[PDB]
Parts: C-alpha cells; structure tokens; sequence
C-alpha cells in the first residue's frame, strides 16, 4: 500500500514489498545504480 | 541472378560481421540512454 513511511528518520513515500534481496548483517539500506533508494531494513523486525 | 543470390546470401554476414554501420543505432539508444543516466544521477548533487 501507498504510504508515507519514516523508518528511523528516513522520511519517503512508496509502497513496502517483501525483497528478495540478501542484505548483508551490516547493511541497513539499499541503493540503485543511480544512488535512489531501492530497499531498506525494518528497525524492529530486521526484514529487507 | 546467380551473383544477385550470393550476394544478398552474404549480407546476412556482412551485415553483422563487417560492422561499419549499424553501430549508428546503437549508438543512438546509448547516447539517449547515457544523457537520461545523467539527468537521473544529477538528483544526487547538493549543489552547495
Ligand atoms: C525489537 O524487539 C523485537 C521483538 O519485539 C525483536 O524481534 C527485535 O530484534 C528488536 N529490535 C532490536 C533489538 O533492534
């Protein structure tokens, strides 16, 4: 669902899909080719 | 027709082979490929 979304500062607006992406322990965020925002980690449930 | 059928037989090698051409297309789609990555990485600048 559309919604505007603050995780942990980080103020967007998008919809919040389940990733298959594999983030690494230390990452906490991921970025596309052109430095925007592609992914990002749920401060409590630790989900990409 | 002979020679007519051998040649128009080896244009579909020549086409591709030869290059010479062809690469003006590609190099179309790569020029307005590369100014739109361009335009869509700038959003990344602080600009001061
Ligand atoms: C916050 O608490 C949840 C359970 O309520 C836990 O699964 C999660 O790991 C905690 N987050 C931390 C410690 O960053």
């Amino acid at each position: 669902k559309c919604v505007n979304f603050n995780f942990n500062g980080l103020t967007g607006t998008g919809v919040l899909t389940k990733s298959n992406k594999k983030f690494l322990p230390f990452q906490q965020f991921g970025r596309d080719i052109v430095d925007t925002t592609d992914a990002v980690r749920d401060p409590q449930t630790l989900e990409i | 027709a002979n020679q007519f059928n051998s040649a128009i037989g080896k244009i579909q090698d020549s086409l591709f082979s030869t290059a010479s051409a062809l690469g003006k297309l590609q190099d179309v789609v790569n020029h307005n490929a590369q100014a739109l990555n361009t335009l869509v990485k700038q959003l990344s600048s602080k600009f001061g």
